[PDB]
RNA sequence: CCCCCCCCCCCCCCCCCCCCCCCCCCCCCCCCCCCCCCCCCCCCCC
């Protein structure tokens, strides 16, 4: 029963409440216990409680005396219990409660008036119960109640009388999910004082019942309406007619298996701002299908269209000018679809669009013709996502229409070509370009000469070729900050590849083959490709096969903080190499061949660190080579994980395995 | 405060309609903080709830199954009244009819009509029938039943020729104006009205009553208290 | 000028012969020197010479006095000199010479009689000279001369008179290669006393001239006749008519670009025993093409047939019963051919065949139907070679006709199937089966149950599957001696896989994944799959990833001699492991992680060895772990290559790199 | 005897991720041989 300010007793197998806790405890948690009964006599000591979570237990019934000992209680949680009986005195003395959870209590019927005696209640939960009617009392109470949950019940109708108790209550959420409701009575929602949101997830309504619901929702203050998994197979221009008289802003139609969308179906939602259509089965989207939605600010179409079938090849076709009505659209999530391709008028009309995601949106977008994004000429796009589209070729002037583009995501594709440099024309405001996980890329002298504003360039596992050209391909990128060149099997790097990149901060070169470039036997001398990077912060050189470190590689990294050198073949290091690393924070040298750690090389490096990884190193336990290192280990504040588990000497056999 | 004035014939021929009117002053018949109802009392029995109506969203009425097929309680919003229409009367309908205000939230009755005696001619709460007490001696009136441990118990006092007076509500609460010597308790399936030092003015009939889920209101048989 | 019994002066750039050598030297070699002249006055000391190789020099002329100083000379070599003038006194005193090389001496004309004065000459060479006629004198001499070479000369005719000097000489070899001979005179070969072999390689004869040659070769004692690269495009039944009257046994027709072979062409060679046809362009072999060759004992057909051409797909077709005439055939080399496939009568009639090679003999022999080798039912085959035939499937009873088969070579194929065990039925006398370098093989319990006589089984780089069956697939192979299972990526081995194989001697398991089977943390205990192999001699376990050695793995290898454990991850070894290796000869532990070599483990192993390979090991220079090893290194007779080059300690840094 | 709600614990299956070892293929670099070619220099023959 650990407790400093709140009390936790979760999964402690308690049968009775403890009697030794501070008097001024505010939270008392007893989830996942076996409290058969909860006598109130044990609560005399605990008279300062605010939250009382006694859920996931086996309490049969409570007593009103429990509320007497708690004068300031605000939270009462009784999830998954057997409290199937309620009385007027059960919650009589409790009046400051702002939360009441009764989920999965097997409550059958609300008898007379269990919730009259409280007026400050905010949230009430009755999910997973056996209730058949929404009647919670005879008179009107629950003045401040804002959220009411009735999901997973056995309610089959919503009569007007049963909600007469909410004639002056502002309901911000009326959860009625998983209830087989098949009849709606007139005035059922008009009787509610102020209904702001309705949730009917997993409720088998159907199109006609949905229309009846919308008609019953006319001339009310609803703002949200979730109809997820409602078996809404088909919509028409009259399905949402009843919403013409309201100001609905959020509508959810996910998992409804919406086979087709009718013409002018959503013309009755001029105030809609958030529309959801994810995980549907739409086979055809008409030009006027999205008519009347000129105020939507966020549209989701993830898996909204039908998948390909070899039987008929029923690829979901999108008609031209289908998105012309979304004038105020600002976010279009359109991932995991099977569209045949992009047309010249697919995205016409989106004059306020700022985010388009097309991750795996097309079956085969092999070639990015310069006329592909012509429909996005007037769209002020900022972020474009094109991952998992199986793109195989990008022609010149492909992105010449996205003048406002800032982030381009072309990763996780099969792009195999030579970057002539004309593919990036028109990206005057580009900031980040992602190209990782491609087939193979062949850089040229002027590959990135048309995008001087670029700041991020990720090329992880792309099999870079001709990166060792005499003019550095990264020279025009004066504002580059993050560069990733990992898993490219790079062999040759020129010393001037990173020349002029003063603002570079994060550089990744792990999983490459640069061992030869740093050995002293390399013809032409070692390659010092890390000169001039005064602002470099993070360096990654894992699995490079390095066997020798030149003395003056890190001679100018005055602001280096994180350096990675794990999974290498380092055995000896030059003296006085980390002198300029005055602000080093993390040093990684795991899975290396280092046998000696001396102050002459690791002195300045161990000045003020916060992490250290030298686990799988065959250390040599000798006072000439390890005594200083173990002495530094003894007294330090740097975090060294698995210090006593893997920091084991290998030689001599006298100290074989001794930490 | 609230005045309820009843009016109507005190004599009805059999098989006719018994019509009475309760006129409200100092309150509204459409009030969302009260309910308006009729109960009756014959000397061969105690108190019997007949019907009730309350203005919440639409007009809702609840009737006792004994007279459900005959009774009718309609409000007159234009005149701030409510009526009582009991068809097919029979000398078994001869009784004193009271109109009353049920005060939320306990449905205890704080205001009664003067009562109209009507003659027709051409759950169980159990109380001891009688309790005799000396002046200054504490009186204890018990009330047993299954509603005791499941509902609040109200206690009413009725002097001869007068409407009942609520002396205790919600098993122990005492309305203002009632002497402090009155108190109530509820232990198990037995409620108890204790009159500490019964005075001569406390000699009356005491009825225990409670709310009830199917039948709305249930009254005890009544206990005659005598100050010797 | 190193010399102990013979004198060698090759590539020493000598100008004059040395004057300080033992008198009793028998061989004096001066190849690749610059001896302008060879005075005989310097040969007074050297009077016991038998061989005098002065070839590849620049001697202009010799003198007869040279022979006077050498009374017992037998070999005179003058290759690649300028001795273009010969006289009767040049070789007068020399009479014991049994060898005389005059290759590339730019000899123009033999004037009168340079070789009369000797009678014991055996071999005479005159290759790469400017001779135009085969006249070497006027009278008859060279009684014992057996080999005469005249290759790469400028002889254009073979007149009868020019060979009149060999009327009583037995010529076993008359080399006349690379001579543009275009006319043959009658009696040219009849004048020769006893001609046994003629060589006309690279001589542009043609069919008609070949027939004229054969006619001129009638009724002589010839036995060999090489006509390689003679541009013999076509043969007929009369091309070799002149050989009807002789007893020719060896005939060479290689590189002749023989497009077609005529019907009954070789019916005139009943005594032929060795026939060569390699590297030809035969497009069709007739049934009677090889008629009359019932005495051939060795036929070579390597690349004898035309290659495939995409223009016409002219696959060389072999008619049925084409080899029916070779009754006494015993060796058929038939590699690198483009035959469409094997027929039911392709090999019928070979009743004495004992060796058939079909390495890359067919373009696509995908399936080995059980009727494929029906033509070999009566052939007593012993060795069959089927490499590089792109065999993809072997059906049951495929080798049911080869009852006498002993060696089967099915390696370097693409055989991917499951060995049900019925493929080897009928191999009652099989000894060796080769299956290395296949696609993938799936063994079964009874894979080799039908061939108990098997002794060799090579399965290198075959991707073995289901080798860990509960019954050992090698159990029926009671006489197995050599087993190769390398590069198969084998993961799981049962301890009883090699049970009962007492006669096993050589076992290969290198380049596999058996590290888990020997670690102590392996569930079920370490696998001791090397028990009962009392006759094991060679064990290979390279690149297995081993990290720990169980103590009792080599507890029964009483006759182990060669053990291979290189390229592993061994760091420590159990004490007293090599006790039973009393006859160990070679121990290989190169490229390991061993840091300590102690007598407790390597004592018995270093008893009496002959080789040791521990080059790339990070040894720990410490008197507790290396002192015994270096002391044993100091005094020993075992061969340790690169002892001072790679046996370098890695730790401590004080001894870093010190041998 | 039945229908359910919880607490604890032990197996089994699927998927994701990480790590060790190994195989195959490929890339970069180096070395050792074989063949061919080119140039420089010296020494002779016709």
């Amino acid at each position: 029963t650990v407790s400093h300010e709140v009390a936790d007793c979760s999964h402690l197998k308690l049968t009775q409440v403890p009697d030794d806790l501070p008097t001024n405890i505010t939270v008392l948690n007893l989830t996942h216990n076996q409290l058969r009964r909860l006598p109130a006599a044990n609560f005399t000591r605990y008279s300062q409680l605010t939250s009382l979570d006694v859920g996931f237990n086996t309490i049969s019934k409570l007593e009103p005396e429990l509320c007497q000992k708690l004068p300031m209680l605000k939270v009462l949680n009784l999830q998954h219990n057997e409290l199937s009986q309620l009385s007027d005195k059960t919650f009589a003395f409790c009046t400051n409660l702002t939360e009441l959870h009764l989920m999965s209590n097997s409550i059958q019927k609300i008898k007379n008036n269990p919730f009259v005696k409280q007026k400050n209640l905010i949230t009430l939960d009755l999910s997973h119960n056996g209730l058949s009617s929404t009647k919670l009392g005879t008179q009107v109470q629950l003045e401040n109640l804002q959220e009411l949950l009735l999901s997973n019940n056995k309610i089959q109708a919503l009569k007007s009388e049963e909600l007469d108790i909410f004639a002056n209550s502002s309901l911000k959420k009326l959860e009625l999910s998983s209830n087989q409701i098949k009849e709606f009575s007139p005035g059922c929602f008009h009787a509610i004082g102020r209904l702001f949101g309705l949730f009917l997830n997993n409720v088998q309504l159907g199109p006609s019942l949905t229309e009846k619901l919308c008609l019953e929702l006319a001339n009310t203050s609803i703002r949200n309406l979730s109809l997820s998994n409602s078996q809404l197979s088909t919509t028409s221009n009259t399905t949402f007619l009843g919403l013409k008289w309201t100001n609905l802003t959020m509508l959810d139609l996910s998992y409804n298996n919406l086979n087709v969308v009718g013409n002018d179906s959503f013309a009755w939602l001029p105030q809609l701002e958030y529309f959801f259509l994810e995980y549907n089965n739409i086979q055809h989207l008409f030009s006027h299908s999205l008519h009347g939605l000129f105020n939507v600010r966020y549209l989701n179409l993830k898996r909204s269209f039908t998948k390909q079938s070899i039987s008929l090849a029923s690829l979901p076709k999108i008609d031209d000018f289908s998105f012309q009505w979304l004038k105020c659209l600002e976010h279009l999530n359109m991932e995991d679809n099977d569209i045949p391709g992009i047309k010249s008028n697919m995205f016409t009309g989106l004059i306020n669009l700022k985010y388009l995601s097309l991750s795996n949106s097309f079956t085969s977008l092999r070639t990015l013709t310069n006329e592909t994004f012509v429909s996005l000429a007037h769209s002020p796009l900022h972020i474009l996502n094109l991952t998992k589209n199986k793109i195989s070729k990008i022609e010149s002037d492909a992105f010449s229409w996205l003048g406002h583009l800032e982030v381009l995501d072309l990763g996780l594709n099969e792009i195999g070509q030579e970057l002539t440099g004309q593919e990036w024309r028109g990206l005057e405001n580009i900031f980040e370009i992602y190209l990782s996980y491609n087939k193979y890329l062949q850089l040229t002298r002027n590959s990135f000469a048309l995008v001087p504003s670029l700041q991020r360039l990720m090329l992880r596992r792309v099999a870079l070729k001709n990166v060792d050209s005499s003019p550095s391909p990264f020279q025009p990128l004066r504002n580059l900050t993050i560069l990733d060149l990992s898993n490219n099997n790079i062999a040759n790097i020129n010393d001037d590849m990173l020349e002029g990149l003063e603002k570079l901060e994060i550089l990744d070169l792990q999983h490459n083959n640069l061992a030869r470039l740093w050995k002293h036997a390399n013809p032409g001398g070692p390659i010092y490709f890390l000169k001039g990077l005064s602002h470099l912060h993070i360096l990654n050189l894992e699995s490079n096969g390095f066997d020798e470190i030149p003395v003056e590689v890190f001679k100018d990294l005055f602001e280096l903080k994180i350096i990675d050198l794990g999974l290498n073949n380092l055995n000896t290091l030059p003296a006085s190499v980390f002198n300029n690393q005055v602000s080093l924070k993390s040093l990684n040298l795991q899975k290396n061949l280092i046998t000696s750690v001396e102050k002459k090389v690791f002195g300045p490096a161990f000045r003020n660190l916060t992490e250290l990884d030298m686990r799988f190193n065959p250390f040599d336990c000798t006072c000439e080579s390890i005594a200083w290192f173990v002495n530094w280990i003894n007294e330090t504040h740097t975090n060294i994980p698995e210090l006593s588990s893997h920091y084991l000497c290998n030689t001599p056999p006298h100290y074989h395995g001794f930490p | 405060q609230v005045q309820l004035q009843q009016s109507g014939p005190g004599l009805v021929k059999p098989s006719q309609t018994l019509s009475l009117t309760c006129a409200i002053s100092g309150d509204s018949v459409s009030s969302n903080s009260a309910a308006w109802g009729w109960i009756r009392q014959s000397p061969g029995r105690g108190l019997e709830w007949l019907g009730i109506i309350q203005k919440r969203s639409k007009w809702y009425n609840n009737y006792a199954v004994s007279v459900k097929s005959r009774i009718t309680i309609n409000p007159d919003t234009s005149k701030n009244q409510f009526s009582l229409q009991l068809n097919s009367v029979t000398p078994e309908d001869t009784a004193v009819y009271y109109c009353a205000r049920y005060s939320y939230p306990f449905y205890s009755i704080d205001y009664w009509g003067q009562g109209t005696l009507v003659t027709v001619s051409s759950s169980v709460l159990t109380q001891p029938p009688s309790v005799s007490v000396a002046p200054g001696q504490t009186a204890r009136i018990s009330c047993s039943g299954d509603n005791i441990g499941s509902y609040y118990v109200h206690w009413y006092q009725q002097k001869p020729g007068q409407a009942p007076v609520l002396v205790i509500y919600e098993d122990s609460e005492r309305p203002s104006g009632i002497p402090e010597r009155f108190s109530g308790s509820n232990s198990g399936n037995t409620a108890t009205l204790t009159i500490s030092g019964t005075q001569a003015e406390d000699e009356a009939d005491y009825y225990c009553s409670s709310y009830d889920d199917p039948n709305f209101q249930v009254f005890g048989g009544g206990t005659k208290l005598t100050v010797l």
